[PDB]
């Protein structure tokens, strides 16, 4: 279409057509800020991750249903389906 | 022909003061995680003195 | 000696800055600014492992008159803090040089009256949360209302004097049935005090109605139903930071009192008593945000929006758990920050441009001002209850909070996330959409101090928004401090 | 530093000095998170129950699930107040 | 305080004689010996009624 | 005039020129008027309760009558579930059995007990 | 030492008797008059106020101040409402901008800061840790494991044992 614009006002994102003339130059930047981002945040978030099956042993949760039983005997609870 | 516009200057000053700021943040944040064992405790929590609650 | 000698000096300086400069505009800043740094050295120095109140100090003991008093009888103005009412001066402190700011290019007429008496309720309200007991906390309650009235008064856009006659008018009435109950406590007690209150009780039938005075005086100053009368006309005419003062800190003082005042030793009453708060609560809510869609002018509908959020932010308050607690204070910051900006879209930056705040004249305004519009929908989208803002994460526990206390209650308040939105994409989208309208020429872009205040306020949703957790380190005990189910 | 000061009852402080009214208030506050901390564990624990077992959860840690859901009335923010205002055998 | 008192009540003669000027439309500053005046008088009524509050306090003393 | 509410705000005006309201959308676009956003020439009188005749208000189909057009969609919804719940009546039963479950139905695989066997138990 | 000039404030005033009003100023729609002005238009740039000097001084002077900065702040901003001015480059900054990005915002951030630190004194950490604490105190057998066990059997008393002791403030009830 191409009708005339008012070059007057600066928008964040450009306006109706920005095309600056340095976009070979400014793309240089903002991609090695993008690359050199990614790759610092992957190692910050490696420590957080986790392998979800098998992080603890059967016997660990076992053991843990152990202690619940030994903790319900002595509130003295019945059942989800006893009346 | 994409019919250039005028170039523009990438560190425009709010992105100097947006990024600057966070990133600093940000190493000083982890500035202060280095502190788990080389001090035992936070470096500003030295700058912390309350009172006693007694 | 020292001491005395800061103010002695401090004001020579303030009078060679009368005679040199023509406005102390720069000075006034540099005071606030100052108040700043003052306050956030004490939370340093705060102990948060206190219930007990930390800064005390006396004022207009007999001992001492004027100033500091350490004596074994005291009959003055007590002031301290915890946590709760320090959270509202850390609300306020970063919000008064703003609307200080906000009047910077606007004026043009008495400007040292003006900003003297814009700095000044604001220090008035700094020490609404410092007090202690209730003849403290009530006597500069209302030492707001001169400098407001004579703030609405002058300054307002058209038609101001029906609009100051209500802010005195609705709040002097609410005003005095606070009083009531203040005395009345104030001969039961003989302690006003926002400390031994927790070591006493009433009997069931005084403990009614001394709930029956506090709570139509917070209805009142938060405005349930048979109040909002006042709260259209007092922001459509009132100048810039006046209203934003208002809506930011008024409302927020009011449900700091009700957490203050009422709720622990109104403990046996309340349990009686809520769901005539929450017929109320509820229908303040609906009522009001129903009534936002026919609406005309363009500060009156962010007025409506500023009630709509506190219908939900008292019903956390009398939620009597723990989570409502916690959302009421995290509403009241949220709401605190996310209003004045939308007064700033309103009455900072438009009513400058054009002078006219009916809405029918804006539409088509991204065409011209791309930098605005962003700055209307992000603040808008933040007003409806979007996560990610504290708004919403407000808006859920009190709301959850609310489905506690009665289910059914909570479950016909959920309506009011719908509800909100309604009228804030109304406006949104009239003001967004269409071609830029005939009646308007191209003005001037958001200067960048009006991109500022923007920026400041978005980000301090925003902090809370990624994590309410930011402040917890001082709720924590008042949000067991308030809670009676035994 | 992980300071431990002491609990004291709601019975027998007299309350008319606020230090032992105080820290009974503290005490009970306190004492109320530790409370807590019981229910936040085993919510912790349960969920890697659930991780671990896949299918046949139901039955290796049904004592853990109702443990949770029997702990989740009586594990929470109550107040100092109720206990303090009103006495029980009275 | 004795004189943390006659500091405040002199600051009340300062501000008479602050307040009188606004009203005669002269300046801030425009007699100044004035300012002395009114900062001994009002500061001479706190003279008086802290030695009246003295001399209050002590009967009370005097009764147990 | 034209709706219930508009002649029930009527006597409410005392200096208001009373006009006719008439919804923008449906007047033509293609006479040509100051805004050609909003259909609208400059100093028109605008109508009592604009904002229901606005281009911003509400679309307000004009095929069906609006009266009319409920009977239409309850209608649909009366031939679809009352046919429906006939055909509840006309289905054909199936041909197998349920399938069974061993274990006594693994009411034990669902944790359960046998106090608690009647809150489980699959076919056993 | 920022001493500001007598004699030349002096002549300032004999200069702006002459010059005519400012809704005059620029309402032709060149340099005949234009030149000077926009000259004079630095004078309320040029900065000369005197820190400590301000207040070793007299009325007279401050109020001859006033009007003199009045007058230049008026010929200042009126050619910029139409137009040194003749020049286009955003370098002035502003008048609030010194006192708000040096102090009010790094205040600010400080605040931020202390808000997320202080947060690691918790009280969900610290009683996390005085529950640890208790396990302790009641089966210090638990300490004889290595690292990693010794989690998961605090876990085990957590589960198995009670260890809130919120009974014995109740004492009344029983």
């Amino acid at each position: 279409g191409r009708y005339p614009f008012p070059k007057d006002v600066i928008s964040m994102t450009g306006g109706w057509w920005a095309n600056p003339s340095n976009w070979k130059l400014n793309g240089l930047f903002a991609t090695g800020i993008a690359v050199g981002l990614a790759l610092w945040v992957s190692t910050a978030t490696l420590p957080y991750t986790r392998r979800r099956e098998g992080i603890t042993s059967e016997s660990d949760i076992s053991k843990w249903n152990a202690a619940a039983g030994v903790w319900r005997e002595r509130h003295g609870k019945i059942s989800t389906g006893e009346a | 022909g994409p019919e250039l516009t005028p170039a523009v200057p990438f560190f425009q000053p709010y992105v100097l003061k947006w990024a600057g700021v966070s990133l600093g943040l940000v190493a000083f944040y982890q500035f202060n995680s280095s502190y788990e064992a080389k001090n035992g405790h936070t470096w500003v929590e030295t700058f912390f003195h309350p009172k006693s609650r007694e | 000696m020292f001491l005395t000698s800061i103010l002695l000096s401090s004001l020579y300086l303030f009078n060679r800055i009368l005679a040199w400069q023509g406005n102390v505009k720069h000075f006034y800043l540099f005071a606030s600014n100052l108040l700043l740094l003052f306050i956030v050295v004490l939370y340093i120095n705060f102990n948060t492992f206190s219930n007990s109140f930390q800064f005390n100090f006396e004022l207009f003991n007999s001992l001492n008159p004027f100033g500091l008093s350490n004596s074994d009888i005291s009959n003055g103005l007590l002031f301290g803090i915890d946590g709760l009412s320090l959270t509202f001066i850390l609300l306020t402190v970063l919000l008064i040089p703003l609307t200080l700011l906000g009047n910077w290019y606007n004026i043009n007429f008495n400007s040292n009256l003006y900003y003297t008496l814009v700095l000044a309720i604001g220090l008035v309200i700094l020490l609404n949360f410092w007090a202690l007991d209730y003849i403290s906390f009530y006597i500069l309650f209302e030492a707001t209302l001169p400098l407001l009235f004579i703030l609405i008064h002058i300054y307002g856009s058209s038609d101001s004097e029906r609009a100051s006659f209500y802010v005195l008018m609705f709040t002097l009435s609410g005003s005095l049935f606070m009083l009531l109950s203040i005395v009345v406590i104030s001969i039961v007690l003989n302690t006003t005090n926002f400390i031994n209150h927790n070591l006493f009780v009433l009997s069931l039938d005084l403990q009614t109605i001394i709930w029956l005075g506090l709570f139509i005086a917070i209805m009142v100053k938060t405005p349930l139903f048979p109040i909002h009368v006042w709260l259209p006309v007092v922001h459509s005419e009132s100048p810039l930071a006046g209203s934003m003062i208002l809506a930011g800190l008024i409302l927020k003082l009011a449900l700091y009192a009700i957490l203050r005042l009422l709720l622990p030793l109104l403990c046996e009453a309340q349990i009686l008593y809520t769901p005539m708060i929450y017929i109320i609560s509820l229908l303040t809510i609906i009522l009001t945000s129903l009534a936002t869609l026919r609406q005309i002018d363009l500060k009156v509908i962010i007025a409506y929006s500023s009630i709509s959020h506190m219908g939900i932010a008292i019903l956390g308050v009398c939620s009597n758990t723990s989570l409502g607690i916690y959302g009421s204070i995290v509403l009241g910051v949220a709401h605190g920050f996310v209003s004045p900006a939308l007064f700033l879209i309103v009455g900072g930056i438009l009513y400058d441009r054009y002078h006219i705040r009916i809405v029918n004249y804006y539409k088509g305004l991204t065409t011209y001002m791309p930098q605005l519009a962003t700055y209307i929908i992000i603040l808008s989208f933040a007003n409806i209850g979007t996560p990610l803002t504290g708004n919403f994460t407000g808006e859920f526990l009190s709301l959850q909070g609310g489905f506690i206390r009665n289910p059914i209650i909570g479950g016909i308040s959920c309506i009011s996330v719908l509800l909100a939105a309604i009228y804030q994409l109304k406006l949104t989208n009239k003001l967004t959409g269409g071609i830029s309208s005939i009646y308007m020429h191209r003005t001037n872009d958001v200067t960048i101090r009006e991109k500022f205040i923007m920026n400041i306020l978005i980000i301090s949703t925003l902090i809370i928004g990624i994590c309410p957790q930011i402040m917890y380190n001082l709720l924590y005990w008042t949000v067991n401090n308030y809670i009676y189910i035994i | 530093e992980h300071q431990r000061p002491e609990l004291v009852s709601f019975d027998d402080i007299n309350y008319n000095d606020h230090k032992k009214v105080r820290e009974a208030q503290e005490s009970y506050t306190r004492e109320q998170f530790i409370r807590l901390e019981a229910l936040k564990t085993v919510r912790k624990a349960l969920e890697k129950c659930y991780e671990e077992s896949g299918p046949n959860h139901f039955e290796d840690c049904k004592n853990l699930a109702e443990q949770y859901l029997d702990m989740l009335p009586t594990h929470r923010l109550q107040g100092y107040l109720g206990y303090q205002r009103n006495d029980p055998s009275k | 305080a004795l004189f943390t008192s006659l500091v405040g009540a002199s600051g009340l003669g300062f501000a008479t004689k602050f307040l009188s000027n606004k009203i005669r439309l002269k300046p801030a500053g425009y007699y100044p010996l004035g300012y002395v005046f009114s900062g001994v008088a009002w500061a001479g009524l706190g003279l008086v009624l802290h030695n009246v509050h003295q001399h209050s306090l002590e009967v009370l003393e005097k009764k147990k | 005039i034209r709706a219930s509410f508009d002649k029930a705000e009527e006597p409410m005006l005392g200096d208001y020129p009373d006009i006719d309201p008439f919804p923008a959308q449906l007047k033509n676009p293609y006479k040509k008027y100051d805004d050609q956003q909003d259909r609208r020439n400059l100093e028109e009188p605008l109508s009592v309760n604009d904002d229901l005749y606005d281009m911003w208000s509400p679309d307000r189909f004009t095929h069906f009558k609006n009266q009319d057009a409920l009977k239409y969609f309850i209608g649909f919804l009366t031939i679809f579930f009352g046919a429906s719940y006939v055909a509840t009546y006309f289905v054909p039963e199936k041909a197998a059995i349920p399938r069974e479950f061993p274990y006594e139905g693994l009411w034990k695989e669902s944790g359960g007990t046998e106090k608690s066997k009647a809150f489980f138990g699959q076919r056993s | 030492l920022r001493a500001y000039n007598e004699e030349k404030e002096l002549a300032l005033k004999q200069r702006l008797s002459q010059l005519p009003p400012p809704g005059k100023a620029f309402v032709t729609a060149k340099e005949a008059e234009l030149a000077e002005l926009a000259e004079i238009a630095a004078l309320y740039k040029t900065d000369r106020v005197g820190i400590l000097d301000i207040l070793l001084l007299g009325n007279k002077h401050a109020r001859l101040y006033r009007d003199n900065t009045a007058l230049l702040k008026d010929y200042y901003y009126n050619g910029r409402r139409i137009l040194w001015e003749i020049k286009r480059e955003g370098a002035e900054k502003e008048d609030w901008v010194n006192q708000m990005y040096f102090l009010y915002a790094p205040s600010l951030i400080l605040l931020l800061i202390v808000m997320v630190y202080k947060s690691r004194e918790d009280i969900t950490f610290w009683a996390k840790k005085e529950l640890d604490q208790r396990v302790l105190d009641k089966h210090p057998e638990i300490n004889d494991a290595p690292e990693n066990e010794r989690d998961a059997l605090i876990v085990e008393r957590i589960i198995a044992g009670d260890y809130d002791k919120l009974a014995s403030l109740q004492k009344k009830a029983t």
